[PDB]
């Protein structure tokens, strides 16, 4: 109950803004119908888990 | 045989292109294709980069 | 204006014939879309720009 609103004190002070970098952008020719139209033209290079 | 004219593998051309860069403006999307999508319009890109 | 008269001599007195080499074919499942009905089946290998 101390470590739970330790927590919360981490998380209020916070400071951080996303910078775009690494961004690569794929061909229509080099992927799945099904991994198509589910990418909005460019993604980030260091996609994460889903 | 008189021999006339002679043969060449690849023709060249009269007109030719030209191109002056500039070292300053590089996007950061460094974009792909296949190997077959590279080679037809391959060389072209890289006039105009 | 003498150079440019130089230059008609060059064009005029020319014999070159053209020899079909190093051609090759490439697939349908390897060329985008847009990349695939502008090439008549088989191009010149070494391309030029355009």
């Amino acid at each position: 109950v101390s470590g739970l609103l330790m927590v919360l004190f981490k998380v209020m002070t916070d400071n951080r803004l996303v910078i775009v970098g690494e961004t690569t952008t794929p061909m229509s020719n080099t992927l799945s119908t099904v991994v198509n139209n589910v990418l909005r033209t460019t993604y980030h290079n260091n996609v994460g888990v889903n | 045989l008189s021999d006339d004219f002679k043969q060449i593998s690849d023709p060249k051309g009269y007109l030719t292109y030209s191109v002056k860069y500039e070292d300053q403006f590089t996007k950061k999307d460094k974009l792909r294709a296949s190997e077959a999508d590279d080679r037809i319009v391959g060389p072209t890109v890289n006039l105009f980069k």
